[PDB]
């Protein structure tokens, strides 16, 4: 039952909404929620993130694949790492 | 005599092939299974890792027929045989 | 022309290497434009040169 | 004592008395798959490619003079001299060894031609070299464990003859001239 | 010492597949789990046989290097007797 | 007398490689091949084929199937055991650090110092060092060869 | 900025006893004047720290001469007046790149590493997503996300 | 044949071949230096 | 003369 | 010089260069019972010949009036072997059989075979090997209409 | 159910980087347009020539087959999925010479000695 | 940028020229070159290391795959490696001998 | 140089590109110039660790001779 | 004035150069400037063409021969190898010398008057279709001419080797330069391997120094390989020796045997060059060709010429010895038979 | 030549985030992947294999043409030669004789010049002809 413990919670936090990935402290994300990247996020990608349930790796494939940002989306965007953001 | 590479020995490993292939008998080959053949057997024996495709997990995936959790917190206290 | 590459680029456009290569002429009383020269290394290749040892 | 095939029923293992999991127990514990001991003998023509050896045994097995009946049995490396014997021997030391207890002229000078196992292999090779098949008779001639009659040679030349292939009439008849009691020297 | 070649070689749930585990999972199963030749009958099995349906059987007996293993259970099989320890 | 023996039991571990390396690739190679053997046999056949080789494979016991760096230490003259790799193991003369010594003091064998801070005198060790040698002698024994 | 970790305070004067490494590392330096000169101000400080060095570097390889000894002790007096004359100039020009640096961060929306202070924004250390969970000096829980010290326009 | 015949045909003897002791000698003999008024 | 390098380059 | 000579229009002959080593002990390995195992480890590790011919020579007319390697012949050849091909010399290094006497005939086999693919080009425009040419991208006045 | 799980079941023969889905008409901006954007765009896909071309120059790859040329962007190969060497590295013929350390020799001959 | 490679006969171009694919399917019968058929178009690197005239330890051929994870087991690596029958495996077998005199001779003979 | 057409001394720059032990007893009135450490000059594999040995060895006796002569000169 | 022009012994008074601004400033010549990928393709070209080299040619002096001899002498000590290579070379020189020697007397011989083979004028005229139109007929005196130009130059390459073994001689001798001596030695670098283990640690490595001696002889001598093969026997103490032979060959592509034929109507596919394909799915080179044929029912003369792709002369030719053919005989279909 | 780093820094003790030192392993030295990060062996050779998908990349980015594969005949004169495979002989000049030394190698056609054998069955120039400025007349350039 310890195994049957880890392999749930493990299953269970797959499907968390923890946290969204992006670090609202820099740019890209810094915009206002209103313009720029949240924009595109809000109009094409808000039934992909929900369906990834805002895991950071993805988001961040996600982003990488949509391409109206570019390779800068993560040259210069920085996210929060792996404990930072696996934390709810 | 062929030296070095095994791709150089053309006509040995034909010969083994041929030999194997005449002494093994499908009654006694039919005993080997797999390795998945053998996992398949386990309540869950699938898991996606952390690398490619964690997010994909599902509530389905998990063998929930067979063990029941507490209410407080969730986690399992108990597994049935 | 050190190894098929003008010098600002070999040292990476650092003053403080390429200075060290014009000492000699500037020491002899001479003009470096009168001289074209070029610099071969028989050393350990390496990716970059930028260093006080090299210059 | 756990290597198997021991027939030691009990064993110690720090100051213990361990007993042991039969055969019939240990099959559904663990499936039987066992082909015999012919799997562990490989066929002469991987001699080379085993360095020598045919046997799979644990203890390495050496070829040397120390119908039915056919069949070469091995030694074993087990004293210090014989080891030693082993790191000193030829570089053709199994292949010479096994050629010279298998193949040997008769009493009465017959050659060793008449072979039963190998009889249809000869066969074979004398009616592709008779149809001209000259690549596949050398590929069966290949095979070839004992000495060949003189007529798979008479065949092969037969079916070179029409090629005007010197070059391979020449080496058919060199392997059979000097290295096999000259049995193509026809 | 050089690097990981000594002579001695907490479960995760999501590497529990992927941690002393063999790389390929279409790969067969190991000598250790079928009966090579003529036998006697083991004293002990092998570490590194792969608990199966039958291992979660009836099984005669169990011997690891000594350890029981008399708590059959689905739950043991697809991993090797060293993790099932 | 019982070193010696050990050092022949290496001895005939290494006869056991050279007789088993050639069929254990191979039948591992042919077992562990998911795609198609070939165009003559593909499908059911191959993987029929597959299963039989690794039960040829399985039964065939006695194959030496041991790294051979497990049997690489091993000295020829004292019992003191090394480990390969470390300084304490002598690849060319293959001796440990004690019977390296011992034959140095001795005479016997001619071995030539360099200062212990340096990389002695061979122009490749010199430059790259161990790395550069190792891809070097790779060099020497296969790489100048224009495979046919 | 992408140095964000918690990091290690330094004397000034270990930070200068490197010279030619890193305290006057020429390329640091270089860039160093740049910021000043965008800025629009003389980099005065930046060119006596300039001098001293270079003057230094030039006989770093000298030996000097066992001292005869004097009883007016004038010379040596004179010798460690100008050391510390030098050193101090250089802690001036030290501390000058530290709070230009700081104004050009806070200038540029830019947030420094943990425990680093901005005097616009962060009076106090600011800290973001730290190994400890709480502030490090003031004992208090740090929120989630990171404070935003600057607004959300670009 | 086995034996050239330049090594022991007079025929064939190398004219400019010289003696085993002299240009050793030579080798050996030691000059004193070219001893000038200032130098 | 020449040193060895000049020489060197010389016959390049 | 040693080897055949074809005199039929359907045999071509090739001037070609074996190179190979013998080596043979005198110091420790000469008269005692390591010596045999010894020299055939000497021999099997000195089991390469090198086999190499050059397409100057190749090229020269055939029994049948035709020139045996032209251009087009040459430019397959070449493509055919990557990087046995080099300065002008085909070099083949044959050392698949314990024996340089096994080695010969595998050499000769191969390059005879390798010829033969390429006289390929013998046959029609179709076997001529295609040029590889870098062709640009469209520049950016053609880009301007999109 | 293997398909639905990619990274596991990972056959021996297989290696990164696993090639993508092939989308339907992602060969060129001017298909991209025609189909997702401009459904009304007249020229179907920009002017293919009658000879072959080679994407995957140098490298000739099986024809018919769905491959990936290599990509332009460091975050494609930063975040696409490349395991990293964790164990002992292995090579065909560096492993007769066990180590750099060790370096196992047959004869000593010079590393500048050629075969004729 | 995902593709599928493609092919044209020399039929159907206006002037037949052979092909490089068929180039490379004559090379693979000649020289017995085994095609892996699931090598990505992606993973082409070199070893700069090695390669490049620029590096210290700069040789003309390549010296590792750059693929992580290529381990012992695979077939590929299984089919393309030096067998140890002749190496100096086998001298060390035969000759690091403890006493080079029972490698020489028998010590009964010589007696 | 070439012998036939005859560069004396052109000045070989050799630091541009890239020890040795004595018995110890060469030149001193109390060891003796012949002797059998004579022999000690045609070994090679561990002349060093040999001289180094043999110049300990020397310093000693040479040390202990002169403290006996001391010694017996002041009893 | 130029910087080499200018006088800057202010106490002396030197000649100007002739070279003092006569040297015009060109980018294509000096300095050196070149592209990155250019460079590296150069330098791995040449690093990869290291053993492309054809050492038996047609040349004239030095470069040309017909048989390369390498001998590759081994020791523990350079002094050691480079006397063991001088006293090889004294050998080596002499016997040379009268081999070439002797060589040269046969050679001279032939020149002055000989006889044509028949052999060698069929090997002339054998060849359907000459370079001039279709059938050449050569003359014997022809075959003497392409004779005497062989021995000519085969002459010189003779008398060349000789004149270099006469050169050296003690009082100025130097057997290094291809040029001066015959054979000449060559250098090459010492194996060496370094080891460091404990004592803490030392270094201490084991030399090994490599002589290499060329013997370059414009023709094949196999009693100079006998020889040069005895040298070991008295080789010098604790030295070793290995030979290289580098020697032209005749090779003959049978194409018969070897034939170009049309790519076949369904080509291969990548299955057929699989994983263990190389066992399973090929045949060795060469692929049988049958030259053995059965005789169809009431096949004429000419179509079983037809049906063989051969020539109706020719299969006259191959089977002389049936007059006419029957159904169902044995019949040899020419090589040629397409 | 590349000023980037190529080599990973030693370990011989713990770091920390000073003025001139960082943490080893952090999230700023390899773009931010060495957060899969033992041994120095296998650690380099990770190191190793992202540069050289650097090198890869920008090669690759750099690379503006492509290798359509071209019949013989319809080829240019300086392409109808034989052309050695790549480190197979000396970097060949295009042409010595019409004075062009440049590695054939590294030869790039224009698209809009090859029209004529590419696409032949389209009888409209899908790429319109290639505007060349003329030299010899009087521009602005030449004005002074």
């Amino acid at each position: 039952r310890a195994l049957a413990d880890s392999l749930r919670a493990y299953v269970e936090f797959s499907t968390s909404k923890r946290v969204e990935p992006w670090d609202a402290r820099f740019k890209p994300f810094d915009r206002i929620e209103k313009d720029g990247v949240y924009v595109l996020m809000r109009y094409m990608m808000e039934e992909k993130l929900q369906l990834c349930n805002y895991h950071h790796r993805p988001v961040k494939r996600l982003f990488c694949n949509i391409g109206l940002m570019g390779p800068q989306i993560t040259t210069k965007a920085r996210w929060k790492p792996y404990r930072f953001a696996t934390n709810p | 005599s062929p030296h070095g590479y095994i791709r150089h020995f053309e006509n040995e490993v034909r010969d083994l092939l041929q030999y194997v292939d005449g002494v093994t008998p499908w009654k006694q080959a039919q005993k080997i299974r797999t390795y998945w053949e053998v996992r398949s057997h386990h309540p869950m024996p699938q898991f996606n890792r952390p690398e490619v495709a964690m997010h994909r997990n599902t509530v389905g995936l998990l063998p929930a027929h067979m063990w029941e959790t507490d209410k407080k917190t969730g986690k399992v206290k108990s597994v049935k045989d | 022309t050190v190894m098929g590459k003008p010098l600002s680029l070999v040292l990476d456009n650092k003053a403080w290497l390429m200075e060290m290569v014009l000492m000699p002429f500037d020491e002899a009383n001479l003009d470096y434009r009168d001289f074209d020269v070029h610099i071969v290394s028989e050393g350990h290749a390496m990716p970059s040169i930028a260093n006080e040892i090299a210059a | 004592y756990n290597s198997g095939y021991c027939t030691e029923r009990t064993h110690v293992l720090e100051e213990n008395t361990v007993s042991i999991i039969p055969r019939r127990e240990l099959e559904k514990y663990m499936p039987d798959i066992t082909i015999g001991p012919k799997a562990l003998v490989t066929p002469v023509s991987l001699m080379n490619a085993r360095n020598g050896h045919r046997v799979t045994h644990d203890l390495l097995h050496s070829y040397d003079p120390h119908p039915n009946r056919v069949g070469l049995n091995a030694a074993t490396l087990d004293c210090r001299g014989r080891i030693y014997r082993w790191l000193r021997r030829g570089p053709f030391f199994q292949v010479d060894n096994y050629f010279r207890r298998s193949v040997k002229l008769n009493r009465d000078g017959t050659l060793p031609t008449d072979f039963v196992h190998e009889a249809p292999l000869m066969r074979k090779i004398i009616r592709l070299a008779h149809r001209g098949h000259l690549k596949a008779a050398c590929e069966e001639y290949r095979r070839v464990t004992t000495v060949p009659p003189v007529e798979v040679y008479r065949a092969l030349t037969a079916c070179c003859v029409p090629g005007a292939k010197l070059a391979d009439a020449v080496s058919i008849f060199e392997d059979g001239n000097s290295k096999l009691f000259y049995v193509s020297r026809d | 010492y050089p690097f990981l070649r000594r002579p001695h070689i907490n479960p995760s749930a999501p590497y529990f597949w992927s941690f002393m585990t063999a790389k390929s999972q279409m790969a067969f199963l190991p000598e250790e789990n079928y009966i090579t030749g003529d036998w006697t009958g083991k004293f002990f099995v092998s570490k590194r046989q792969v608990y199966t349906l039958q291992h979660a059987t009836s099984g005669a007996k169990v011997r690891v290097k000594i350890f029981e293993f008399n708590s059959p259970s689905r739950w043991n099989i697809g991993k090797e007797m060293n993790t099932l320890t | 007398k019982r070193h010696t023996h050990f050092v022949l039991e290496s001895r005939l571990m290494y006869e056991k490689s050279f007789r088993d390396c050639w069929l254990h690739s191979v039948c591992r190679a042919i077992s562990q091949l998911d795609e198609p053997l070939s165009k003559t046999v593909v499908g059911t056949h191959q993987k029929m084929l597959q299963r039989k080789v690794t039960c040829f494979q399985y039964n065939q016991y006695g194959l030496f199937k041991t790294p051979y760096y497990r049997l690489a230490n091993v000295d020829r003259y004292h019992a003191v055991q090394g480990v390969a790799g470390t300084r304490e193991w002598v690849p060319y003369v293959n001796v440990s650090y004690w019977t390296m010594n011992k034959m140095v003091r001795g005479g016997n064998l001619l071995v030539h110092r360099v200062h212990y801070t340096g990389w002695g005198t061979d122009s490749h060790l010199k430059k790259g060092g161990w790395e550069h040698r190792w891809n070097k002698v790779l060099q020497r024994n296969v790489l100048q060869y224009s495979r046919i | 900025n992408t140095f964000l970790t918690s990091s290690v305070a330094t004397p000034p004067i270990s930070v200068i006893r490197t010279g030619p490494k890193w305290w006057a590392d020429p390329e640091r330096m270089v860039r160093q004047k740049l910021m000043y000169f965008t800025l629009g101000v003389d980099q005065l400080p930046l060119r006596r720290t300039a001098v001293i060095q270079r003057d230094l570097q030039r006989f770093h390889m000298c030996k000097p001469p066992p001292r005869v000894g004097d009883s007016t002790g004038y010379k040596r007096s004179r010798a460690a007046q100008l050391n510390t004359w030098y050193r101090r100039i250089q802690y001036q020009e030290y501390h000058m790149q530290h709070l230009f640096t700081r104004h050009v961060w806070g200038l540029l929306r830019v947030y420094p590493g943990n425990t680093t202070k901005i005097q616009g924004k962060a009076d106090d250390g600011y800290v973001g997503y730290d190994s400890v969970p709480f502030h490090r000096y003031n004992r208090a829980p740090l929120p989630f996300p990171a404070r935003e010290l600057y607004e959300r326009r670009k | 044949a086995n034996i050239p015949r330049s090594v022991w045909d007079p025929a064939q003897h190398n004219p400019n071949w010289s003696d085993s002791y002299g240009h050793d000698i030579t080798n050996r003999r030691a000059w004193p230096a070219r001893k000038w008024t200032v130098g | 003369e020449f040193d060895a390098k000049g020489r060197e380059y010389v016959q390049y | 010089r040693i080897g055949p000579i074809g005199l039929e229009p359907h045999q071509f002959n090739v001037p070609a260069e074996l190179g190979f080593v013998e080596q043979y002990d005198n110091l420790q390995y000469k008269r005692y019972d390591w010596q045999g195992w010894y020299q055939r480890m000497l021999d099997v590790h000195n089991r390469n010949v090198s086999l190499r011919c050059r397409i100057c020579d190749l090229q020269r007319l055939d029994g049948n009036g035709v020139q045996f390697v032209d251009m087009q012949t040459e430019r397959r050849l070449r493509i055919l072997a990557q990087h046995r091909v080099g300065m002008g010399v085909l070099k083949l290094d044959a050392d698949k059989y314990e024996d340089q006497a096994d080695n010969v005939t595998f050499g000769t086999t191969k390059l005879s075979e390798l010829l033969a693919d390429a006289r390929k080009a013998q046959l029609g425009e179709e076997y001529w090997p295609s040029v590889e040419l870098k062709v640009r991208k469209p520049s950016g006045q053609s880009k301007a209409h999109y | 159910n293997a398909e639905r799980f990619p990274h596991e079941y990972h056959t021996p023969t297989s290696r990164f980087p696993p090639t993508p889905s092939e989308t339907p008409a992602t060969q060129d901006w001017m298909a991209y347009t025609a189909k997702y954007l401009d459904k009304q765009f007249t020229i179907s896909a920009e002017p293919a020539p009658v000879y072959n071309v080679n994407k995957l120059w140098p490298m000739q790859q099986i024809p018919g087959k769905v491959d990936q040329t290599p990509f332009e962007e460091d975050q494609t190969w930063l975040l696409h999925s490349i395991p990293v060497q964790q164990l002992e590295m292995h090579h065909h013929e560096k492993d007769l010479q066990d180590l750099p350390f060790i370096n196992h020799e047959q004869f000593p001959r010079s590393l500048e000695w050629n075969a004729p | 940028g995902v593709h599928r490679v493609g092919y044209t006969h020399p039929s159907t171009l206006p002037v037949p020229c052979a092909q490089r694919w068929d180039l490379r399917l004559a090379r693979a019968r000649i020289f017995q070159e085994y095609i892996e058929e699931k090598a990505p178009g992606a993973w082409q690197l070199e070893d700069e290391r090695s390669m490049s005239p620029e590096f210290k330890t700069f040789t003309g051929y390549p010296m590792r795959d750059m693929r992580p994870g290529y381990g012992q087991n695979l077939p590929d690596y299984i089919m393309k490696k030096r067998l140890p029958n002749n190496t100096h495996y086998e001298l060390f077998a035969r000759r690091d001998i403890p006493n080079e005199d029972n490698a020489m001779y028998g010590k009964y003979l010589y007696d | 140089g070439d012998i036939y057409y005859d560069s004396l001394h052109d000045r070989s720059p050799t630091w541009m590109n890239e020890r040795y032990d004595r018995l110890y007893g060469v030149n001193h009135p109390d060891i003796a110039k012949i002797g059998i450490r004579r022999h000690l000059n045609v070994e090679y594999v561990n002349r060093k660790e040999v001289v180094e040995r043999d110049a300990a060895l020397m310093k000693k006796t040479l040390s202990s001779g002169r403290r006996l002569r001391h010694r017996v000169e002041s009893s | 004035l130029s910087p080499l022009e200018v006088q800057r012994d202010v106490g002396r008074l030197e000649p100007i150069p002739s070279y003092a601004g006569k040297i015009n400033a060109d980018r294509s010549v000096f300095p050196f400037q070149w592209k990155t990928e250019d460079w590296y393709e150069y330098e791995v070209a040449k690093v990869r063409n290291r053993r492309f080299v054809f050492e038996n040619t047609e040349e004239d002096g030095i470069r040309g021969s017909e048989v390369t001899y390498k001998i590759v002498l081994e020791g523990f000590w350079d002094h050691h190898v480079m006397k063991l290579a001088e006293d090889v070379c004294m050998f080596l020189k002499d016997v040379g010398r009268q081999i070439v020697e002797e060589k040269l007397v046969a050679v001279r011989r032939l020149l002055q008057g000989g006889a044509v083979d028949p052999e060698l004028l069929a090997a002339f005229n054998c060849a359907r279709a000459g370079p001039f139109g279709g059938y050449d007929e050569y003359d014997k005196e022809e075959v003497a001419n392409f004779l005497r130009s062989d021995l000519r130059r085969l002459e010189e390459q003779c008398l060349s080797v000789i004149n270099r073994c006469n050169v050296p001689v003690p009082g100025a001798t130097n057997i290094y330069d291809p040029h001066t001596s015959w054979p000449h030695v060559e250098k090459l670098e010492p194996w060496v391997r370094m080891a460091e283990f404990w004592t803490s640690t030392a270094h201490y490595e084991f030399r090994k120094f490599f002589r290499v001696i060329i013997c370059k002889l414009p023709f094949q001598s196999t009693e100079f390989e006998k020889r040069m093969y005895d040298i070991r026997h008295w080789l010098h103490r604790q030295t070793s020796c290995e030979f290289h032979t580098i020697y032209r060959r005749n090779v003959i592509h049978d194409s018969a045997v070897f034939p170009t034929e049309h790519d076949p109507a369904t080509p291969t596919t990548h299955e057929h060059h699989r994983m263990f394909s190389f066992a399973l799915d090929w045949q060795s080179a060469p692929v049988n060709r049958l030259s053995t044929d059965t005789v169809r029912e009431g096949e004429n003369w000419d179509a079983v010429a037809q049906r063989l792709g051969c020539s109706v002369g020719e299969l006259k030719d191959a089977n002389a010895e049936r007059e006419t053919i029957e159904a169902g005989v044995v019949i040899n279909v020419p090589v040629t038979a397409t | 030549v590349s000023t980037g780093e190529f080599d990973h820094p030693p370990f011989q003790f713990r770091q920390r985030h000073t003025f001139n030192t960082t943490p080893l392993h952090d999230a700023n030295r390899f773009g931010g992947r060495t957060a899969y990060l033992k041994d120095p062996r296998t650690v380099q050779f990770n190191v190793d294999v992202w540069c050289a998908q650097q090198t890869l990349r920008k090669r690759w980015k750099q690379r503006d043409w492509e290798v359509i594969e071209i019949p013989f005949r319809l080829v240019p004169r300086e392409q109808q030669r034989v052309i050695p495979e790549l480190y197979t002989d000396i970097p060949q000049m295009t042409d010595p004789a019409r004075n062009d030394f440049s590695n054939i190698r590294n030869k790039v056609y224009d698209r809009e010049e090859l029209q004529g054998v590419l696409f032949p069955a389209a009888g409209t120039m899908l790429y319109p002809p290639l505007q060349r400025v003329d030299k010899q007349a009087m521009t602005l350039d030449k004005y002074l």
